[PDB]
């Protein structure tokens, strides 16, 4: 690609003397073709125009051709390859009268091209511009190429400092000097561009008057004439060399502009307050020279859009990065100082504060860990618990300790000092409601790969603590509690499906005696969960050996659910939640029926579970309505003895039409319901799945 | 060597003798053998949980574990050693069908296990429960294991 | 989405306002009325995959085992060998005559080749046999190898009437002596059942001489050779249980040679190295029938440029079919490293052009030409049954369609008995229960005029094979059958799986197959001294109606 344009380039360099017929003329060829269509980069136009004008071999013709046809550059074109044509550009001297001379047509072609590419040159560093500036106005002394620096001049020098008593001087001394023929001309719009750079300049005006002309040909000369067809190419060779960058539309427009400057020639730490910045884009140029007066009421009291108000709170996150946080921070330390005063109520009011303050601190994390650890304290419980429940919603399930990850042992001991809050104050379910919070961010400890068995061991002492008989009761208790429970199993469920993460797998074994209050429990969504969590463990624990403590348990819950269910047989086993069967027959001749025919078989099944009793009736009522058999329900409750004696009343109707179609007996109906609950979306089609498949004689209709 | 619960050897298919020396605590629940494992030799080992098949066979029996202990009773002269005792399962109370069935349970935990060797132990925390077969071949070698009190040989 | 019709709903174009195109219906979904959409024209997929998967292990329990290599038989009901039982073999031999087995002996030169020519070679020499066997009956006295002679030939016999035509039967053996000796019907002479029963009678011949020869304890090659010209027909098929056995002493006597590498040695004797280049091809013979007898039953297995082409070209087949019992899965490298073996193997089948003036280079182009159909079609329904590639679908429908005009190709040009041939059965009896499986859950066009012409051309085969013709008749009708109770009954689903009554007929239907290849209940009646609920609803009713209706023990003789 572009090392063979090294090589032509080379080519003419490494060889010298040889005169060749037509092998010179070749290698010029093949760098006309090569020239446009790989770029030339400035670092080849740097040996390129140094072997112009190093070798004279080459006709000075040929010279300027090469300079107006290959000299389309893609690259940077950086201040050293004009250097290096600033010292081609001069004419020769006493001092200078062995080095060699370069021909001045051939300097006029060299001024002539950089001034068709002066859009491409660096952004100045605003230090040798000023020697650049000065150089090019000495060189701008020479009359063969007055005409084509003249433009150039115009352009460079925009700011009054670049307008120099000393530059006048020799500007106008030119226009006034008899032999150039051009000065005058060139002088009149360097000293119009000059004019509109400092003001007004009477002493400028005098100046244009003594050198005017008949303007005729200083409207030519305001006009710039670059050649359509080397910026046409030059627009194509920028966008290939570099895509996304010297857009053609605007490389053509760039040239226009400086092109138009000249038509309208004739018609025409440094500190910077913060508190007057109002473009972003002004920022960008005043990032090296932002500074932030110290104002503790603005910047964080008042965006896409452009206004002061528009960086409002890019004010309270750019001085994070001009300056690197720290606790001793006027921002942070007034979050704080307003907290410290809200709780207190020496604040006005604190609900306003909140929502600004909880989003800085939702972010900051180092920040919001300063924050949590000075706050999270009985005492400033005891001021207000509505406040501390506030703070408690924003900050906790966004906060992922690494300072010291010690900060287990320390909830430990603040949880249970809200819990043991609650116990003597008589309930008020604000237990509950600050172990949630704290369960979302249990999970974002276990989403991060560090300190997953450090944020599961802190999950399993909320278990015991929230598995209490105050907190937690199938006779009095709250919702709250069990709505706290029934995230935490979710937690470990998702847990399950995820093999990224190799834990220890008895921190997802649930205690053996812990699932007997839940399976005790008859409320219908936490019987949910657990069918839930059982079948995921299932998954698991595949590898492990038949005997093992792990799996023993599991499939202890597996027996004793299904017999509690659908199975109907607790008499027949040996224990039923850690309780021996018998202990169950004793309450139950205590128990009074009116007619007791089948007295065991109505208690324990799916119907005879009050958790489960009335959504059992809830179904079948749905059944009826849609089947329109001819006699309805009229019991409230499922069991054996209301089913016969149904069918026994109407056994002279039940011949002909009976019931819903597709059950012959109660044995069948128990089941016709659960399809139906299997079959629809509900927060109980769990219950049915989990029956599903360790019901060994309904798996036999299913595929393998 | 169950540090993180569970410890398995499935994915070393050609194994065929695993040795543990110098180890304070080893449960025989927790690993996991391949399919070719056939032999086990631990040396110098502190505590050894042996594989948990008391209550397999209790289960099956029926019987209480205070009844049971009257069920067992009291070529070995060639290698008997004074540390432990030697204890069978009576014959005659279990009956020839009942009497399988026990064999078949205790391997279950012996799938392929062809040599086993107990060497400087100080504890077992269970009833230590060997078949026949591998008894009889002189292939149950408990050396050293003064502090071992009996052995049941199924 | 999914979007085929672009039709609006037929209820919700009275008032066609908007139509989202959802399923079943934004408009109904609107409307909250499913019931409605119903109704309509109107124009699931996790249970399809599951099935395909199991459908591997029910066509090698059905089809494999089960129809063919499946024997059902009691000893005490079956009366024992006795003296004087064995006329019967006799008589059948008094039936031949001397000029009537030489016109059997001219058929086999030019229509039996490629077949015998794989074994016996050539039977220019066994033209002296058969001058020499009519001799030696005369004589009393007799000799192991004579017998050996004699047990050869009658092997032949029963290979050349399988093979030749009726028409041919009628002007060469006359059909009235065997009426009053079998007591069937006069009506019939040779249309079907009277050449099948006289096939196995003269089968049985070749066996019973073994027997007299007591092949016990002399070995000879010619045990073997015997052996794989009886192959060529149907008998290993009627007889499961007789081939296995004789094939595990082929085997014994084969491998007391002892030969390492059967290529012919130059410091060997010229004869001695010709000898062991036409064992070559012995054994390749041999180790073919092992992989086609492959069974539960036979425990014992054993692992001229035409005949090395054939012999590895099943070995092509046997990487198949080995992943057919299993339930792994194969690698998709090797699963389709076949298919760029399969196209090269099949430009050499081509590359002998032809020669019409002989029947034996026909026979064997047919041969070839039917191998490489047979396994390019389990190559491609490989891809379908695990894969389910896109592409597979419509190449599997092709290259059915080429065994399908294949066979009825060779009815119109003196070809009638090519279609004799005993695995022509075993190449369609795999591709008609495919597509009948197939199309009891996936509805298309392109396999319902596939399935018309399948069943048409099983009763246009010739009536010569008899019982397993009717057998898979029969195996079809109940396939055909399940498609009414498929549709008629509304799928269960549960969340995770599905639950219908056709699919406890499928897995109750292997389990039967399996319990008559059980050989535990016959150990214990062998030993002779150590022998004397929550069912749902509704579903019970409709498998057992199906089951009393049809039952798999009909397919087993």
């Amino acid at each position: 690609m572009s090392l063979i344009l090294d090589d032509i380039i080379l080519s003419l360099t490494n060889a010298n003397e040889r005169t060749p017929p037509q092998a010179l003329k070749t290698t010029l060829s093949l760098l006309y073709e090569k020239s446009k269509q790989y770029g030339l980069s400035s670092p080849q136009l740097q040996a390129l125009v140094r072997l112009l004008c190093e070798t004279s071999i080459i006709d000075t013709v040929t010279k300027v051709y090469i300079v107006e046809n290959c000299f389309l550059p893609d690259g940077y074109l950086t201040k050293e390859l004009l250097l290096e044509i600033i010292n081609h550009l001069g004419t020769p001297t006493v001092f200078s009268r062995y080095r060699i001379q370069t021909p001045p047509v051939l300097q006029s072609a060299l001024c002539k091209w950089l001034v068709h590419v002066y859009f491409l040159f660096p952004v100045h560093s605003e230090r040798e511009h000023n020697i650049s500036s000065s150089i090019w106005l000495h060189l701008w002394q020479f009359s063969f190429l007055q005409k084509w620096i003249t433009p150039l001049v115009i352009w460079q020098a925009t700011t009054p400092v670049d307008v120099k008593p000393w530059k006048l001087s020799i500007i106008k001394r030119c226009a006034m000097h008899p032999g150039y023929r051009d000065a005058p001309g060139s002088a009149t719009l360097i000293l119009q561009r000059f004019q509109c750079l400092v003001g007004a300049s009477s002493q400028i005006t005098e100046s244009i008057i003594t050198i005017n002309c008949n303007r005729k040909t200083l409207k030519s000369h305001r006009n710039l004439k670059l050649d359509a067809h080397f910026l046409s190419i030059l627009k194509r060779i920028l966008s290939r060399a570099h895509p996304a960058n010297f857009p053609a539309d605007t490389v053509q427009n760039t040239i226009d502009m400086y092109l138009s400057e000249i038509h309208q020639l004739g018609a025409d730490d440094s500190t910077v307050s913060l508190w007057d910045v109002t473009s972003l884009e002004q920022l960008a140029q005043n990032w090296p020279q932002l500074h932030i007066p110290n104002d503790v009421d603005y910047m964080m009291k008042p965006r896409k859009v452009m206004s002061r108000d528009s960086l409002k709170h890019l004010y309270s996150s750019i001085i994070l990065i001009k300056n690197s946080r720290d606790e001793s921070s006027s921002p942070y330390e007034w979050c704080i100082w307003q907290l410290k005063r809200c709780f207190a109520h020496q604040i006005e009011t604190p609900q306003e504060v909140i929502p600004i303050i909880i989003s800085v601190s939702s972010m900051d994390n180092k920040l919001s860990s300063r924050i949590i650890q000075t706050f999270c304290n009985l005492k400033y419980l005891k001021l207000d618990e509505l406040t501390l429940k506030k703070v408690c919603g924003g900050i906790l399930p966004l906060w992922k300790p690494e300072l010291i990850s010690g900060t287990r042992e320390f909830f430990v001991k603040f949880m249970a000092s809200i819990f043991m809050w609650s116990t003597r104050d008589g309930n008020n379910c604000t237990f509950s409601e600050t172990c949630f919070y704290v369960l979302q961010m249990i999970t974002n400890w276990v989403l991060d790969d560090k300190l997953i068995a450090l944020g599961l061991t802190l999950l399993h002492d909320m278990q015991s603590l929230l598995t209490l008989d105050k907190i937690f009761n199938n006779a009095t208790s709250n919702r709250f509690s069990t709505m706290a429970f029934i995230s935490s199993l979710d937690i470990l469920t998702q847990l399950s499906k995820q093999t990224k993460s190799d834990y220890a797998i008895q921190y997802l074994i649930v205690g053996p005696d812990i699932m007997n209050k839940v399976f005790s429990s008859d409320d219908p969504l936490l019987l949910s969960a657990a069918c839930r969590y059982l079948v995921a463990t299932k998954n698991k624990l595949m590898q492990y050996p038949s005997t093992n403590k792990f799996v023993r348990m599991q499939n202890q819950y597996i027996m004793d659910l299904t017999n509690y269910l659908y199975r109907n047989k607790v008499l027949s086993s040996k224990s039923l939640f850690g309780v021996s069967p018998d202990f169950f027959k004793q309450i139950l001749e205590n128990l009074y029926i009116p007619t007791a025919d089948f007295k065991n078989a109505k208690f324990f099944t799916i119907t005879g579970i009050p958790a489960l009793s009335y959504i059992c009736i809830i179904i079948l009522r749905r059944l009826e309505t849609a089947e329109n058999t001819k006699i309805k329900f009229t019991s409230g409750i499922i069991n054996e003895e209301t089913f016969n004696n149904f069918f026994r009343v109407h056994h002279d109707e039940i011949g002909q039409h009976g019931w819903i179609k597709g059950v012959n007996n109660i044995h069948d109906l128990r089941v016709k319901i659960l399809m139906h609950l299997s079959n629809t979306a509900n927060p109980y089609r769990d219950i049915a799945a989990f029956l599903f498949t360790y019901l060994k004689s309904l798996s036999k209709y299913s595929v393998q | 060597i169950s540090r993180t619960g569970l410890a398995d050897f499935t994915r070393w298919d050609n194994l065929q003798k695993l040795v543990l020396s110098r180890v304070a605590y080893i449960d025989l629940n927790s690993i996991v053998f391949p399919k070719n494992f056939k032999s086990l030799t631990m040396k110098r080992v502190s505590k050894i949980k042996w594989w948990n098949i008391e209550e397999n066979i209790l289960k099956e029996l029926k019987v209480d574990k205070r009844t049971f202990k009257s069920l067992y009773i009291k070529f070995t002269k060639f290698f008997n050693l004074r540390h432990t005792r030697i204890k069978e399962l009576d014959k005659s109370e279990i009956n020839q069908i009942t009497y399988l069935r026990c064999q078949a349970i205790v391997w279950l935990s012996f799938r392929t296990l062809n040599h086993i060797k107990l060497q400087n132990v100080s504890e077992v925390f269970n009833n230590i429960i060997v078949p026949r077969a591998l008894f009889d071949s002189k292939r149950v070698e408990i050396y050293r294991c003064e502090k071992i009190s009996q052995v049941l040989v199924i | 989405t999914q979007l085929k019709s672009k039709h609006p709903c037929s209820v919700c174009t009275r008032r066609k306002v908007k139509c989202d195109r959802m399923i079943p219906c934004g408009n109904c979904r609107k409307r909250g009325q499913d019931s409605e959409c119903m109704k309509s024209t109107k124009l699931s997929k996790e249970y399809l995959p599951d099935l395909l998967l199991f459908w591997q292990n029910y066509e090698y329990w059905i089809t494999n085992i089960g129809l063919y290599k499946t024997k059902q038989r009691d000893l005490t009901r079956t009366p024992a060998n006795l003296d004087t039982d064995t006329e019967e073999c006799m008589f059948w031999m008094n039936y031949l005559q001397k000029d009537q087995s030489f016109q059997l002996m001219n058929f086999a030169m030019e229509n039996l080749g490629a077949l015998y020519f794989g074994s016996i070679g050539d039977i220019s020499e066994l033209y002296l046999r058969v001058e020499q066997y009519w001799d030696r009956r005369a004589d009393k006295n007799h000799s192991v190898d004579g017998k050996y002679w004699d047990a050869l030939i009658w092997s032949v016999f029963t290979m050349c009437i399988y093979y030749m035509p009726v028409e041919k039967l009628a002007e060469i053996f006359s059909v009235y002596p065997l009426h009053e000796y079998l007591g069937s019907n006069k009506r019939l002479n040779w249309e079907d059942g009277m050449q099948l029963v006289m096939c196995q009678n003269f089968a049985r011949c070749s066996l019973f001489q073994l027997k007299q020869c007591d092949f016990m304890a002399h070995p000879d090659i010619r045990l073997v050779q015997a052996y794989l010209i009886l192959a060529t027909t149907t008998f290993p098929y009627d007889e499961p249980l007789l081939a296995n056995s004789l094939l595990t002493q082929c085997i014994h006597t084969f491998k007391n040679f002892h030969v390492d590498d059967f290529r012919p040695l130059l410091n060997d004797d010229p004869v001695e190295s010709i000898a062991k280049v036409t064992l070559g091809r012995i054994f390749y013979r041999l180790c073919g029938c092992d992989y086609l007898q492959s069974g539960p039953r036979k425990p014992i297995a054993l692992h001229n440029s035409t005949e090395v082409l054939y012999w590895k070209i099943i070995s092509l087949d046997r990487d198949l079919d080995q992943y057919l019992n299993k339930s792994s899965k194969p690698p998709l490298k090797t699963l389709d490293a076949i298919r760029r073996e399969l196209d090269i193997f099949q430009y050499k089948v081509d590359s002998l052009e032809e020669d019409f003036r002989s029947n034996n280079s026909r026979f064997q182009k047919f041969i070839a030409l039917f191998q490489i159909s047979t396994v390019s079609w389990k190559l491609f329904k490989m891809y379908l049954i695990y894969y389910d590639t896109a592409d597979s679908l419509l190449k599997v429908i092709h290259y059915s369609k080429v065994i399908i005009s294949l066979i009825v190709n060779n009815f119109h040009a003196k070809s009638e008995f090519f279609n004799r041939h005993p695995m022509v059965m075993q190449t369609i009896t795999r591709v008609v229960s495919f597509i009948s499986f197939y199309q009891i859950f996936v509805e298309s066009a392109a396999v319902k005029q596939l399935l018309v012409d399948l069943t048409e051309l099983t009763a246009n085969l010739p009536t010569i094979f008899g019982s397993k013709l009717d057998k898979l008749v029969y195996l079809t009708e109940r396939l055909s059958k399940l498609k009414l109770l498929w549709d008629k009954v509304q799928l269960l689903d549960s969340g995770d799986s599905f639950y219908h009554p056709v699919f406890k007929i499928l897995q109750n239907d292997i389990k039967i197959i399996e319990l008559k290849n059980d050989e535990m209940f016959s150990l214990i009646k062998g030993l002779g001294s150590l022998v004397p609920n929550t069912e749902p609803s509704d579903f019970r009713t409709i498998v057992e109606e199906f089951q009393s209706e049809y039952n798999i023990s009909d397919i087993l003789s």
